[PDB]
């Protein structure tokens, strides 16, 4: 047994990672604050927002962390992954390089995250269809090849944004 | 080969052109054309035919050697 806060049953620490400009801050802001903006401020270090949700009648508190995607604020060893309950790997569906680097983000999870942490591949900017480069089938083939759930999304138009985070919260509850 | 046949149809040297026979070629044709491949880029790609073919064949031949250095790529 352990102490339990009356407001929330489960504290699920989520973490967003991915190349710069993939839309991690936009996704975090759209989910935790229903706001979006064209002004780009490159994240440094860490940021987090808390959002309380409900799934299967359980009050779930999500602490979603947004890590800096730029080369200069990244390091080989990382201690942000430590204690994450689930990790979202974001990529920009309009930039194949961000999708290719997903392979490299995954190996960071297998090295520093919890041994069986939940993972979720997210393809932000799905609203730029005239500029999209990856196929949904190309991503699904890759996500399923590793068993990680996947949802294409758009922070701009809220498209699947809520569902992406809600899905990982459910998956973590399923894990524990 | 498919693009070259489309060139013949484009320049009036053939009456009409069917869709590609193997779906992997149609999937690629769809990819290329949906990505904004203009007709002039098809003509230019066809001029680079020999280069792309030889180069692709040589790139593959290096991948056939990538097993010898698989440990250093990490
Ligand atoms: N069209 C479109 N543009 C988006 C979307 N999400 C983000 N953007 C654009 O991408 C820019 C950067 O978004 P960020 O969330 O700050 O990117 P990031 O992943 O946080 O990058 P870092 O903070 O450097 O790690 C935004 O200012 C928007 O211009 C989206 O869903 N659709």
């Amino acid at each position: 047994m352990s102490s339990m806060n009356p407001e929330y049953d489960y504290l699920f620490k989520l973490l967003l990672i991915g190349d710069s400009g993939v839309g991690k801050s936009c996704l975090l802001l759209r989910f935790a604050d229903d706001t979006y903006t064209e002004s780009y401020i490159s994240t440094i270090g860490v940021d987090f927002k808390i959002r309380t949700i409900e799934l299967d009648g359980k009050t779930i508190k999500l602490q979603i962390w947004d890590t800096a995607g730029l080369e200069r604020f990244r390091t080989i060893t990382s201690s942000y992954y430590r204690g994450a309950h689930g990790i979202i790997v974001v990529y920009d569906v309009t930039d194949q390089e961000s999708f290719n680097n997903v392979k490299q983000w995954l190996q960071e999870i297998d090295r520093y995250a919890s041994e069986n942490v939940n993972k979720l591949l997210v393809g932000n900017k799905c609203d730029l269809t005239t500029k999209k480069v990856v196929d949904y089938t190309t991503a699904k083939e890759f996500a399923d090849s590793l068993g990680i759930p996947f949802l294409e999304t758009s922070a701009k138009n809220a498209t699947n944004v809520e569902q992406s985070f809600m899905t990982m919260a459910a998956e973590i509850k399923k894990r524990m | 080969r498919h693009l070259h046949m489309r060139q013949k149809k484009r320049n009036g040297s053939l009456p009409d052109c069917p869709p590609p026979e193997d779906p992997a070629i149609a999937q690629l044709l769809k990819k290329l054309l949906s990505q904004g491949m203009t007709e002039e880029e098809e003509d230019k790609l066809l001029a680079l035919k020999d280069f792309m073919m030889k180069s692709n064949k040589a790139k593959a031949n290096i991948v056939d050697q990538s097993h010898l250095h698989d440990s250093s790529q990490k």
